[PDB]
């Protein structure tokens, strides 16, 4: 193909725009919002220790459940929100990154895509944590709907005091998640940068 | 690494050997011209920095009077050969009184070719094939002469082939350029055309090299009085 | 799979592989023939350029001046049995002061091209030999195959697209032993054509002959003399 | 497994498969067979025809490796014709130094030695030629041993190698061929090789008979033109 | 086989243009359509930080009023999800352009046959991603199905019927990672084959001196 | 890696001299030997696939020297190997030493032999295990058996092949008896042991006995004729 | 050529009934598949399949009256019939030509034996769409009127008629895409064969 | 252990009935059968062009029995025995190959993974087989559901034109599982008549 | 570790027990339920060749008792015990060849490959034996589920076209089992009675060390 300095250059600027972005999230950003993670779970709100009484009572209309664990529903979704969008922006700026492909000096190229596999880890789970939160509302809205179409069993309103409970532990849980996912990839990307952002080339024999 | 230099493939070719002629397309692009009134080489010095000296690096040297060279691809190759067939250019006339012909100078490097090989031999003897392009040329009573020598090993007479990076496009511009009775003068017109062309760098005299064997006067290498009014004579 | 690394290894169906690429190579290049009356032995060898600026390649080798050789697959490897098969037919006028028989000669090559084969780490020669000689019971037509294996035939063409020359030769087997000088040269020449596809036949400068006869000495024609030989056949 | 890469490794039930390889190779050689008798031994080889192309008498498969010694050979064809001359140049190195012809158990031994000695290593290979060393001499009389890849030595009254053996095998055993005459062995020779070979895969072939014994004055000899269709000709009555 | 004079010259020819049409589109087409999608993202639509206005809010107390869809997120799929059917259709051409570049096959010299192996393991690898995408366009369609329904339905429970209207801000933060990632599509599927057209459209040495 | 070639095992073992060891095993012969107080004797399997196969053609039992006798067991390829190589050995001896070559010693040149092949990585143990015998004017009857592996001892009552461990439990059970020696009567147990083993009663070409005395330092090979008379007449 | 008793006239009826196979595919392969690439490649210039507006392509629910099913779906979806049915059909009969051209297996590694494998490994990534375009056919009515079954049990839920009105849209560029993976089919398939016609047999030497 | 001669002289004769059975299968059955359904193909009453016998001009109350459609059923009547056929004397020759498996020991014991591959494809077609029956279920059951939820819901009309796909759809495969039969014979006899050599003899002959 | 004298009796009777019964395996079970079966398939209660006639048809409507099909329901009868039967005795085979499990070393263990292969063979034929305890429970459930189905809807019929349809592909794999199974006899003979040597003895214990 021919070359276009102008079209051409504007996929050059994107790619320029990722690399500044890189730089700007591991030096300013990375570490400002890996450190509000750590203040978000020493949080007293999810530090309860006691949750018999964040148990929601049935009323069997009166039907209502914890607003306070539902509020710590809404202060996790951002972050998982958050995490996502920046797993994405160091998957794509990796792949950029990948040179030519060459049978020899390849060993660079497997390096970077030993990192690059360590993000699919991420992919997954990112994922499945927002769907289990969304799956709890249907697993606790038809636990009292069950109780409401039959008014016999009571095992549904401790079926729904164990989601209660089973939401503020996997809480507690995914927070840890979250700011794991932050870290530890932060470490990686500093663990694999420097010298090794071009593991080989601009090397070459002096002749040939 | 899982495989040997001998190995044969399935479609009857070798690993080793394949691999070397598949290696020379990284060298220097020089063409070689066989006229009717002597015989001219021409290549390209490739210099990857001002301080590197391109008066010191030479892929043309003299073996006899008659006789050029050529170099491509790996240098210390060329040079490694080069030795022993001056060695045996000489071991020609202190025998025999008389210059080697241009024929014998192929023959005795096609033989230090062949010998390649690594078990069942001496320490001393060449492992790999070299990774050179080789371009015999020279004049004698038989008139002029141009052989083209690749990693095989073979010599033939040919009027002008192309060697190097550039051989591909370049062996097909030098047939149709080249014809007839075309002469050493006009030669190095077509010669400094394709080249230029091909390679990245403008025509300079120090980034090129170029000498002439005819049978009135023997090799000459062309010093800055030839190469710069060759050069504004293109 | 794992049986093709060396010539050592057979293969389970008691087959040396490396042996059967060798002689997958000699089908990779130009194809020759030749053929003997009870007189006259003829040499045809197919020259082939890479391009038209580079001239023909030479498949003939001269020997001596009873024995001609034409070679059909590698082309530097024949170099090496070229300057033996020359040293060796030296060595029987230098002691005997008498011409190395056709059939002994050939005998001694094969021996040299064997004796690698066994002995690992040493290449097969990955090129074919047509030889061809005269001697006090006539022209001799010798065949060889880089598992050293030598035949004696009336005609035979070796190489590429060899197959409907061959089947040219065998219908006109007949026809090659009574045939004069002149008969030999134009049929061995129309046997050449099978050789090639049908745009590209044959011309007198990229083909080449030799023959060797009774009173007549191994001789070498490239282009001159070959173009009367050539015109005035049909094809 | 990996196992039968090499000959100098050994099978974990305890076998050399390079070895069994080349007697496998030797099952795609054409059929040859062999017969010893009171008067001499006989030999026959089956020559197949690959082309109209190949002279008369091309591809010899006998092979005369001393005076009162001659060879049959099948397998591959060089593999024997290169161990023909370490043969004749151990008989004659034999004569040059002892003063008379090697018998036929000296020199199929020392043979074998070679022949084992290149299965030892694994820098080398096994011949891919199994073949039939005959003698005959007035201290002696006919005698035939054969070599195999491994080197060994097997004396037979008759035998058979190549591509079809153990059905050719079964037939020498229903005629006791000690008590005939080498003048009618070449008609039981020649009978059994149109038994063996049929038309499938090749299409013709010729008969290549040796002789070696009382009739040859003890010199290994050639079959002549006139006996040899002679004997044909009485073979082609089991044809028709 | 029996290859046919006229059948065989209609492939060729068309075996050249859509050789030369995926030149244009890996040249021209691809570097336009990475900061058109850029343009997309940088709309304040999809930027919207506040999620609470972003629902659908449905009314539940059958005649209880008409719920309709969410029209900001039709709105917004309106311009991405043509661009992600788009997308699909311009890599099944280049997985054909990739495809009619398979070099004769051969045993050896396979240098240029693994470098067209792994753009094209990698232009799978996106297309799954976009087609992964285009079930989630349909599968959240679906999810609103039965989460209006099954809320309309149920008025004893005041919690859950409001607690679907969730998955409308899940498909907002998702669309904006999904269409993050449909920018990206053309940009790394662009460097992929950009830096590898060397071997690519020629993978044969095709120098021979045998 | 270490079951093809001969190197040391994580436990110790060497599989290339071990899967030798199955290979002599491998052969479907069985060979014992016993040795007597005036006598020892060797008695193999001798085996005629075809009839067209000739007896004096084919032999287990070879002769090193004069007073030693020699028989093998495994793939014959293996078995002439060594006895050439061990000619070369004994008759050296003669040159320097001038004298008969005692069986002490030719066990040791043989297994230094031996010894090369598992130290020398380039080279294969052999695939015959070789039994010597012979006689010394002090120790009197000697018999050794040499292992591919290198290793010889004096062995009273040694076995090889197939039925080797049947072999053994029949030598221990004469034995265990105090059995007498004497030189015939000692030639049945040998031969009553392989007969009773594969349950045949073998031909008298089936079987290949040699022989050693006191009296007749010189090897020699016992004649089927006196071996069909020692089979039918003496079974008891 | 063989020694068991087996029945040689059988054997001549299965000898025709290949070589019809032989026969035939060699006319299917170098003659009816690339006059179907010339017609596939228009099928697909056709306004019928590519289209850039498909606003026409709605969902006419009145939720009370039938609900029929949108006539363009219906119309396209019948001229999608026939190329599905016959790739289908085409590449099973060189499914069976393929087995008919694999050579005796007998021992030893060969060059050929390896890409007639890919050859088959081609076709099998093909019938699995194939096998998936005629499923999704049946999938596309049977979830409509289910959809529109649903939206006669809550009449207040417009979230129906949109996924019908999505789903639409959806199934018109599947079937597009679907001609596409049709046409990718005889052209992919008929390409490697006049790369490398040699490579399926390893005689005539 | 000390082997049982009863017990090998039962299997061994049947194995050899097997034998029998194999030879006249292969040599004689399938090629007998392979003219007769590549006929079928052709037939007009398999290969049609004009699908207008399969239309399903849904009627939707009490209403009334709704039947199958004649064309399909009576050609399904002779389509099921002759997936019958295909699938018990594959198995049959499956069960032959079974027993030709060699016995085990290291030398020289490759070359036996052709039969590897021959029920290798054997299984899949048995997966293929099974899926025939299957898909003849699937149809009765989804035409019948369709119909059902249009006695259900009479204002839905999409069930009329889907139990008429429900029909073509079934045919088309109908034809596709009788190609799938003839390729079963055919590719069978094809690749046991090529390897038979080594199949009858995996390790040769000793 | 440490244990008593009966601890070593306990399982000394098992070993005794297990082997009896795996010798009663090969060289009395398998050659008696090989021509078992064989003689039920030619027993013309599995023999019939018309599916036609061996079909139930029910009518659909104080409501008539519908029974299944008297063919199917008897010939299971023959099925299922052979079903329950294969899978203890295959259980049986598996345990006692991990009986025979030598010494575990890191060398020369391709004797214990071998009885790997083996033990892998007779999970196969187990899984398939699986497989035909759901077919027997899936026509009960099948048929039962869709007669009903068919008796509640009158206004389509197909349901008892089906119904006749599982009628058919009973039979057809009610003779389909009991013909793999009497395969899996013969496969369980051939694979154990060829490889007997290496199973019992995969160590020779030749090692001179």
């Amino acid at each position: 193909l021919r070359v276009q300095p102008e079209a051409q250059a504007k996929v050059d600027v994107f790619r320029e725009d990722l690399c500044t972005k890189t730089e700007n999230l591991l030096g300013s950003y990375f570490p400002k919002k890996i450190s509000e993670l750590d203040a978000f779970l020493k949080e007293p709100a999810l530090n309860e220790a006691n949750l018999s009484n964040l148990k929601a009572p049935l009323d069997i209309g009166p039907v209502n459940c914890n607003e306070k664990i539902v509020v710590l529903l809404q202060r996790l979704k951002p972050e998982i929100k958050d995490v996502i969008e920046q797993l994405n922006l160091v998957t794509t700026w990796l792949q950029l990154q990948i040179p030519r492909i060459e049978d020899g000096n390849n060993f660079g190229v497997a390096v970077q895509e030993k990192v690059f596999e360590l993000m699919t880890s991420l992919h997954t789970k990112l994922e499945g944590f927002h769907t289990q939160i969304s799956k709890y509302f249907s697993e606790r809205g038809d636990a009292v709907t069950k109780a409401a179409k039959q008014p016999h069993v009571g095992d549904y309103r401790q079926l729904v005091h164990e989601l209660d409970e089973a939401e503020y532990r996997d809480i507690r849980l995914m927070v840890m998640e979250i700011r794991n996912a932050y870290a530890v990839l932060y470490d990686i990307i500093l663990k694999n940068f420097e010298k090794l952002k071009k593991p080989r080339g601009e090397t070459k024999g002096m002749i040939y | 690494y899982d495989r040997g230099v001998n190995t044969f493939s399935p479609e009857g070719r070798l690993f080793q050997v394949e691999y070397a002629i598949e290696a020379i397309k990284l060298g220097s692009t020089a063409i070689g011209i066989q006229t009717s009134e002597g015989v001219c080489l021409a290549v390209e010095k490739r210099i990857t920095s001002p301080l590197m000296e391109p008066s010191s690096i030479e892929k043309i040297v003299e073996i006899d009077a008659h006789i050029g060279c050529a170099m491509s691809g790996l240098i210390a190759d060329a040079k490694t050969l080069i030795d022993k067939a001056r060695v045996e250019t000489q071991n020609h006339w202190f025998t025999y009184n008389e210059t080697m012909t241009v024929e014998s100078v192929t023959q005795a490097v096609s033989n230090l070719a062949l010998q390649f090989g690594e078990e069942d031999a001496d320490p001393g003897a060449m492992s790999r094939p070299f990774g050179v392009a080789l371009l015999f040329g020279g004049v004698d009573e038989k008139g002029p002469q141009l052989f083209h020598m690749d990693p095989s090993g073979t010599f033939v007479q040919c009027d002008a082939r192309a060697i190097g990076s550039a051989s591909e496009g370049a062996q097909s511009s030098l047939q149709e350029v080249y014809h007839k009775s075309m002469t050493l003068k006009e030669a190095i017109k077509s010669s400094l055309i394709i080249l230029k062309q091909v390679m990245e760098e403008k025509l300079n005299a120090t980034n090129i090299e170029l000498a002439t064997v005819q049978p009135g006067q023997n090799f000459h290498m062309f010093t800055k009085e030839e190469l710069e009014e060759v050069i504004k004579d293109i | 799979n794992q049986y093709d690394n060396d010539v050592t290894v057979w293969s389970p169906q008691g087959r040396i592989h490396q042996i059967e690429y060798a002689m997958e190579a000699v089908k990779q290049g130009s194809a020759t023939v030749g053929l003997k009356s009870k007189t006259h032995a003829v040499l045809v060898a197919l020259k082939r350029a890479q391009s038209e600026l580079a001239a023909h390649q030479k498949k003939i080798l001269h020997v001596d001046n009873h024995i001609g050789i034409s070679i059909a697959g590698l082309t530097a490897d024949a170099r090496l049995l070229c300057n033996f098969m020359r040293q060796e037919c030296l060595d029987s006028r230098f002691v005997f002061d008498r011409p190395l028989p056709v059939s002994r000669l050939v005998s001694l090559i094969g021996s040299k091209t064997q004796i690698p084969t066994q002995r690992y780490g040493r290449r097969p020669y990955g090129v074919g030999l047509l030889i061809a000689g005269y001697d006090d019971m006539g022209p001799h037509i010798f065949q060889t195959c880089p598992s050293a294996n030598y035949f004696d035939c009336r005609a035979m063409s070796i190489g590429a697209r060899s197959q409907s020359a061959r089947t040219y030769l065998e219908r006109h087997m007949s026809e090659f032993m009574e045939c004069n000088l002149n008969e030999l040269v134009k049929h061995g020449l129309r046997a050449l054509r099978e050789t090639l596809p049908a745009e590209q036949d044959l011309t007198t400068k990229n083909v080449s002959i030799g023959i060797v006869g009774k009173d007549l000495e191994f001789t070498i024609y490239d282009d001159d003399d070959v173009s009367p030989f050539l015109e005035g056949l049909e094809e | 497994t990996g196992y039968d890469l090499s000959a100098s490794t050994f099978s974990p039930d305890g076998r050399v498969f390079q070895v069994e390889y080349a007697m496998k190779a030797v099952e795609n050689s054409s059929t040859a067979i062999g017969i010893r008798c009171k008067d001499g031994v006989v030999f026959g080889v089956e020559k197949l025809v690959l082309s109209k192309l190949y002279e008369e008498g091309s591809n010899k498969r006998l092979f005369n490796v001393d005076r009162h010694v001659g060879m049959a050979v099948a397998g591959l064809l060089a593999d024997a014709r290169s161990l023909a001359d370490i043969a004749r140049e151990e008989a004659s190195n034999f004569r040059s130094n002892f003063g008379y012809n090697i018998p036929l158990k000296h020199l199929a031994d020392r043979v074998a030695m070679y022949v084992h000695a290149y299965t030892l290593y694994s820098a080398v290979r096994p011949f891919g030629c199994s073949f039939m060393l005959g003698s005959y001499s007035v201290n002696d009389g006919a005698q035939l041993y054969m070599i195999d890849p491994s080197g060994v030595s097997y004396g037979y009254w008759g035998c058979a190698i190549g591509k079809a053996r153990q059905a050719a095998k079964t037939e020498i055993e229903k005629l006791q061929m000690k008590e005939m005459t080498c003048r009618d062995v070449v008609k039981e020779v020649a009978k059994i090789i149109y038994i063996v070979h049929d038309e499938v895969k090749d299409k013709a072939f010729e008969l290549e008979l040796s002789w070696v014994g009382e009739i040859t004055n003890g010199r290994h000899e050639i079959v002549p033109k006139d006996v040899r269709e002679e004997a044909e000709k009485y073979a082609k009555e089991s044809l028709k | 086989v029996r290859l046919s004079g006229e059948a065989r010259k209609q492939v060729e020819v068309f075996r050249q243009n859509l050789f030369q049409e995926a030149e244009e589109f890996l040249y021209r087409f691809l570097p336009q359509k990475i900061i058109y999608l850029n343009q997309l993202l940088q709309e304040d639509s999809l930027n919207v930080a506040d999620l609470t206005s972003l629902r659908a809010p449905l009314d539940i107390p059958p005649k209880c009023g008409f719920l309709p869809g969410n029209e900001k997120v039709l709105s917004l799929l309106a311009l991405v999800k043509p661009e992600v059917w788009t997308l699909k259709e311009k890599c099944i051409l280049v997985i054909t352009w990739i495809q009619h570049l398979i070099p004769k096959i051969e045993d050896g010299n396979d240098f240029g046959v693994a470098i067209q192996e792994k753009v094209l393991e990698r232009v799978n690898a996106v297309k799954t991603k976009v087609e992964a995408f285009q079930t989630t366009i349909s599968k959240y369609f679906s999810e609103r199905g039965d989460a209006v329904a099954k809320a309309s339905k149920e008025t004893h429970v005041m919690d859950y019927r409001a607690l679907v209207h969730e998955r409308d801000e899940a498909a907002y933060g998702e669309l904006r990672a999904m269409v993050l990632d449909l920018r990206a599509f053309y940009a790394e599927l662009y460097h992929i084959i950009s830096s590898n057209l060397e071997k690519i459209v020629n993978p044969k040495g095709e120098e021979k001196p045998s | 890696f270490d079951r093809h070639i001969t190197i040391f095992s994580p436990e110790g073992r060497l599989y290339q001299v071990e899967y030798a060891f199955k290979a002599i095993n491998q052969g479907g012969l069985t060979s014992v030997a016993v040795r007597g107080k005036d006598c020892a004797v060797i008695v193999t399997q001798k085996k005629v696939p075809d009839k067209l196969l000739d007896s004096s053609t084919v032999t287990h039992l070879f002769k090193i020297t004069e007073n030693i006798g020699c028989v093998m067991t495994g793939m014959t390829a293996d078995s002439r190997s060594q006895v050439q190589r061990a000619r070369y050995e004994a008759a050296n001896w003669k040159y320097k030493y001038g004298y008969e070559i005692p069986v002490d010693m030719l066990c040791k040149r043989i297994a230094d032999i031996s010894q090369v092949y598992t130290q020398n990585a380039e080279m294969r143990p052999l695939g015959c295990c070789m039994i010597l015998i012979g006689i010394d004017e002090e120790q009197g009857p000697q018999v050794y058996k040499c292992d591919p592996a290198g290793y010889y001892c004096g062995f009273k009552a040694t076995a090889a092949g197939v039925k080797q461990t049947e072999s053994t439990s029949f030598l221990e059970k004469k034995v265990k008896k105090k059995f007498d020696w004497t030189f015939e009567q000692t030639v049945e147990t040998a031969i009553t042991c392989l007969s009773t083993v594969l349950s045949i009663d073998f031909k008298p070409s089936e079987i290949e006995v040699g022989v050693v005395t006191v009296e007749n330092p010189k090897f020699r090979i016992l004649t089927e004729a006196e071996i069909d008379a020692h089979l039918v007449a003496l079974a008891e």
